[PDB]
RNA sequence: AAUAAGGAUUGACAGAUUGAGAGCUCUUUCUUGAUUUUGUGGGUGGUGGUGCAUGGCCGUUCUUAGUUGGUGGAGUGAUUU
C-alpha cells in the first residue's frame, strides 16, 4: 500500500487549456478524495524581445516587444504506485507541460 | 591539412544564423544563436505574439 | 572530385538501404551524424549522383535534404551487389 | 612575380628493383622496410645516408 | 573449357578479393594474402611470365599455375566494364595478372579450377 | 602532356643570413620518397571596387491619419462622389 506525497509542475501560454487541466487537476483528485492542496500561481515569468523594426541605419530611430507571457503554474497530490500512475497518465491535451517530481 | 582552417572559437564568425547562415545581426537570447532582421518575420509565429 | 572503392562504396550504402539522408552546409568538419564519411563528402558525392537522377535534392532549414529516387534506387541494387526482393522503409505499413 | 606545374607523376614505367634471378626463384633486395604496414613487399628507395619508405606515405631510419 | 577460368575471375575482380597489372601483384605474390598465377606467355619481356611464372616454382599454400595465352582477351572476362555493351565499350587494355585474394564466392564453377589445379 | 623509381620532390641540423631557435636564402650532402612538382586547361581565395547590377532587413514621409472597393446611384470616359 505504499504512500508518496507527488508534485504536480504546470507551465503554457494560455490561460485557456491551461487553467482548465486545475479545475480537472483537483477534481479529478478529490473524487478520488486526494491528502493535496490548490492550484498555487507562480510569478509571472515574461520575454521582451527590444529588436529595430527596418530591415537596414535606415530610417528613424523604430522600436518594437514580443514575448511570451506563461501562466507559471503548481499542485500536489499522497497515493501508492497504483493511484497516481490510474491520474500524472490522465491530464490527457495541446499547449501543456507534466513533470512529476516524485517524492518517496 | 595549419593550411586549411583558424583559432574560430570566440567572437563573431565562430557562430553563425539559422535561418540564410549570416554573420550580420546576431539573435543570441535564449537557446536563439537567428539574426537580428529575419527573427518578426515567422516568429509572430515560432511564440511572439505581441501584447504594445 | 576525387575520393575512396572502404567511402564511395560506404554512403551509396545509409543513402538504398535507409533508401533517404539528411546531411548541414558545414564544409570544414572526421564527421557526419550516421556515415563516418569528415562531412564534405556526401554532399558534394551526392551533388553527383542527384545531376541522372538516379537521386532528387530539396534545399532550405542549411541542411541539403535529398531522399531517394522512385527505379533510381535500382543502379544502387548492381553497385553494391545485391537482390531485386527488396524496397528500401519502403514497404513500411 | 611569376605558377608551378605540379610534380610529374613521373614515368619508371616497369619496376625490378627488387639478388630477378636465372631460371626458378624470386627474390626481395634493398630490404622491406622493418614494420607490418610495410608488409612483405615495400621496396625500400636509396637517399642521404638513411633509406626511405609509401605504403605509409612514405617515411622511414635504417641505413644505407 | 576456358567456360572454368567467365566463373572465378567475374564473381574476384565484383568483390574487391584482386590485384591488376607488375606493382600490386609481386608486392599479393610474395605475401601470403594474395591462390592463382594465370596471366599473358605474349609478354612483350621474360622477367614477368621468370618473376611471375619462382612466385610459382613462394611454392606455404597458395599454389599459383597458369592457364591462358593473353592483355586484350583480359579487358573483359576481370573486368574495366564501360556499359550497355557487347563485349570488350570498355577499356581495351591489359588486368595482363588476375591475384586471387580469396575471391567472392563458393560453388558451381570454382570446384573444377580446387579437378584441373592442384588432376595437370 | 611533360620531368620519370636512373628519384617527382620533401625535410633539415647549425652556421653564414635576420626581428628570430624562418633551412627566408647559400655553405654541406645527409634525408626524402610517386602523395609532390613544372607548363597547358581552370578554379577558388577576397573588410578590393560598383548601394545607381541587386537580396534581405532597417531608417524616412510616420507620438501619421489615412487608403480601396464592390453592389448600387450619379457622372463619352482620364472616371466620382
Amino acid at each position: 500500500q505504499q504512500i508518496i506525497k507527488i508534485r504536480i509542475t504546470l507551465t503554457s501560454t494560455k490561460v485557456k487549456q491551461l487553467e482548465n487541466v486545475s479545475s480537472n487537476i483537483v477534481k479529478n483528485a478529490e473524487q478520488h478524495n486526494l491528502v493535496k492542496k490548490g492550484p498555487v500561481r507562480l510569478p509571472t515569468k515574461v520575454l521582451k524581445i527590444s529588436t529595430r523594426k527596418t530591415p537596414n541605419g535606415e530610417g528613424s530611430k523604430t522600436w518594437e516587444t514580443y514575448e511570451m507571457r506563461i501562466h507559471k503554474r503548481y499542485i500536489d497530490l499522497e497515493a501508492p504506485v497504483q493511484i497516481v500512475k490510474r491520474i500524472t497518465q490522465i491530464t490527457i491535451e495541446p499547449g501543456v507541460d507534466v513533470e512529476v517530481v516524485v517524492a518517496s | 591539412n595549419v593550411w586549411f582552417s583558424h583559432p574560430r572559437r570566440y567572437g563573431k564568425g565562430s557562430r553563425q544564423c539559422r535561418v540564410c547562415s549570416s554573420h550580420t545581426g546576431l539573435i543570441r537570447k535564449y537557446g536563439l544563436n537567428i539574426c537580428r532582421q529575419c527573427f518578426r518575420e515567422k516568429a509572430n509565429d515560432i511564440g511572439f505574439n505581441k501584447f504594445r | 572530385m576525387l575520393m575512396p572503392k572502404e567511402d564511395r562504396n560506404k554512403i551509396h550504402q545509409y543513402l538504398f538501404q535507409e533508401g533517404v539522408v539528411v546531411a548541414k552546409a558545414d564544409f570544414n568538419q572526421a564527421a557526419h551524424e550516421e556515415i563516418d564519411t569528415k562531412n564534405l563528402y556526401v554532399i558534394k558525392a551526392l551533388q553527383s549522383l542527384t545531376s541522372k537522377g538516379y537521386v532528387k535534392t530539396q534545399f532550405s532549414w542549411q541542411y541539403y535534404y535529398y531522399t531517394l529516387t522512385e527505379e533510381g534506387v535500382e543502379y544502387l541494387r548492381e553497385y553494391l551487389n545485391l537482390p531485386e526482393h527488396i524496397v528500401p522503409g519502403t514497404y513500411i505499413q | 612575380a611569376a605558377k608551378k606545374a605540379a610534380a610529374a607523376a613521373k614515368a619508371a614505367a616497369v619496376l625490378s628493383y627488387y639478388k630477378v634471378d636465372a631460371e626458378g626463384k624470386v627474390t626481395k633486395l634493398a630490404a622491406a622496410c622493418s614494420n607490418p604496414t610495410c608488409g612483405a613487399g615495400v621496396f625500400l628507395a636509396n637517399h642521404k645516408d638513411r633509406l626511405y619508405c609509401g605504403k605509409c606515405h612514405s617515411v622511414y631510419k635504417v641505413n644505407a | 573449357i576456358e567456360d572454368a577460368l567467365k566463373v572465378v575471375l567475374r564473381t574476384a575482380l565484383v568483390h574487391d578479393g584482386l590485384a591488376r597489372g607488375l606493382r600490386e601483384s609481386t608486392k599479393a605474390l610474395t605475401r601470403g594474402e594474395a591462390l592463382l598465377v594465370v596471366l599473358v606467355s605474349s609478354v612483350t619481356e621474360a622477367n614477368i611470365i621468370k618473376l611471375v611464372e619462382g612466385l610459382a616454382n613462394d611454392p606455404e599454400n597458395k599454389v599459383p599455375l597458369i592457364k591462358v595465352a593473353d592483355a586484350k582477351q583480359l579487358g573483359e572476362w576481370a573486368g574495366l566494364g564501360k556499359i550497355d555493351r557487347e563485349g570488350n565499350a570498355r577499356k581495351v587494355v591489359g588486368a595482363s595478372v588476375v591475384v586471387v585474394k580469396n575471391w567472392g564466392a563458393e560453388t558451381d564453377e570454382l570446384s573444377m579450377i580446387m579437378e584441373h589445379f592442384s588432376q595437370q
